[PDB]
């Protein structure tokens, strides 16, 4: 999806391209690493901070801790917020208001990919710091060795992206996703500060829209 | 008409009292900031299109610098936002089609059903009351100029007068934003049946604020915005402006 997007955009407006991936295979967070004095960003956005990359290309979800000094035009796709389970006939969620997503307990192993936007969300998610230390304790290195548990029942539930986790679900079958859309958010670009191409991006998302 | 808890909306038209959901969120946004303002009444129109190549109502006000703020059904897109600097789409909305309750799914696929575009048989959908001037008219005939063109003979004037002519049955469907038709489908009694997919939406957008083109107060704004989003504090609001019963 995304290097269908880079493509049409490089077709749009002429740009060249260099494509490469990040070796820590993380977003990224604002964390207080060893031997560092304040909170660094992390993973790609920071990498798109300290200028490797001329803008991020990712399914990465709008927050405004990255807004602070990165340009998002508007979201290439939306989408919202569910649970994957392995919930099939051969109940642990019956929505957001479900006493075992209130409670924390050992039964099921709530997680969520490390250093994630959803994981920074549930950190200054109010009510639930329960469910942070649940994270902490619980989360998942990777969204796919979360599906691959929640697949053959090792992890109980995933909290992850309404649309990714919908397209994975039913693709590999064998698994159901529980929760609406209690988190409506878009998937767009990030580029740096002040980026004079971001703006004509954000058109070309509008044409995508339209195309 | 000139009730507490509602902002005093002067009309200017050539003191009302105006609450609601947007309404809301912008006094929260001020709450926020802190920056005072009063609430222009937009008159001459609703939104406004380039008649002419002039812009009239929402973008005729705020582009030509009669009004700084703008807030309402902004619809996203490029023949907008060239000339208005957009913010971030606080809610989503889109194109779907509002239809009769359950009598009488039908065998159309949206925009892109065979029957548009071949209405060759003998009852073939068409006659969608679209509203002149709107934002989906202008959406419509840009990407599909001849299916507009054909079906050109609705009923135009209001969507109000569309819902009760769909209740009479007098219109199959009609095509029109997908957030208004959402909540009039979820409000409207006899549950009237939303577009063929629940959750299909075509040309998929938002709302957001219209500031002025290159507007100091946008990027700090969103991120305030982001910040109800930051604590989930617009749940609540569109639970009550979004819910319905039939």
């Amino acid at each position: 999806f995304c290097i269908d997007l880079l493509i049409k955009l490089a077709r749009t407006m002429n740009f060249t391209y260099e494509v490469h991936l990040v070796a820590d295979g993380k977003f990224g967070t604002q964390e207080r690493v060893n031997n560092s004095n304040k909170k660094e960003w992390n993973g790609m956005m920071g990498e798109l901070l300290s200028g490797q990359a001329d803008m991020i290309v990712a399914p990465l979800t709008i927050n405004n801790e990255r807004a602070q000094y990165i340009e998002f035009s508007k979201p290439f796709k939306y989408q919202g917020l569910t649970i994957l389970v392995k919930k099939e006939i051969p109940e642990r969620i019956t929505g957001i208001n479900d006493p075992r997503l209130r409670n924390p307990s050992d039964k099921f192993i709530y997680a969520t990919v490390k250093q994630s936007s959803v994981d920074i969300y549930f950190r200054r998610q109010v009510c639930l710091s329960t469910m942070y230390r649940h994270m902490e304790k619980h989360n998942y290195e990777s969204a796919a060795e979360a599906i691959q548990a929640v697949r053959d029942n090792k992890l109980h539930a995933f909290i992850w992206d309404s649309a990714v986790l919908e397209f994975e679900a039913s693709q590999k079958c064998d698994l159901v996703t529980t929760g609406e859309l209690f988190f409506r958010s878009g998937f767009g670009i990030g580029m740096r500060k002040d980026s004079p191409w971001k703006q004509n991006v954000s058109l070309s998302i509008l044409k995508s829209h339209e195309n | 008409p000139a009730i507490r808890d509602s902002v005093p909306c002067r009309s200017q038209l050539n003191k009302r009292c105006c609450k609601g959901f947007c309404i809301d969120i912008l006094k929260r946004l001020a709450h926020t900031i802190g920056f005072s303002y009063d609430l222009y009444l937009v008159t001459n129109g609703k939104h406004g299109k380039k008649i002419d190549g002039v812009w009239n109502g929402m973008i005729g006000e705020v582009f030509y610098q009669r009004a700084d703020m703008a807030i309402g059904s902004l619809t996203i897109n490029e023949e907008r936002s060239e000339i208005v600097d957009f913010s971030v789409p606080f809610v989503e909305t889109g194109i779907s089609v509002m239809v009769a309750r359950s009598n009488g799914v039908d065998t159309v696929s949206g925009l892109s059903d065979r029957k548009f575009q071949r209405p060759q048989e003998q009852y073939p959908p068409l006659k969608f009351g679209t509203v002149p001037n709107g934002s989906t008219e202008k959406n419509i005939r840009s990407n599909y100029p001849d299916m507009h063109s054909y079906m050109v003979r609705y009923n135009q004037p209001r969507v109000e007068e569309a819902l009760t002519q769909l209740k009479a049955g007098k219109l199959d469907a009609f095509i029109y934003d997908a957030a208004v038709l959402n909540y009039m489908a979820r409000k409207d009694e006899g549950c009237k049946l939303v577009t063929i997919g629940s959750g299909k939406v075509f040309a998929t957008t938002g709302y957001g604020i219209a500031l002025h083109k290159g507007s100091r107060w946008k990027r700090p704004i969103d991120l305030a915005l982001l910040q109800f989003l930051g604590d989930d504090e617009i749940e609540m609001l569109e639970r009550l402006w979004l819910s319905g019963i039939c």
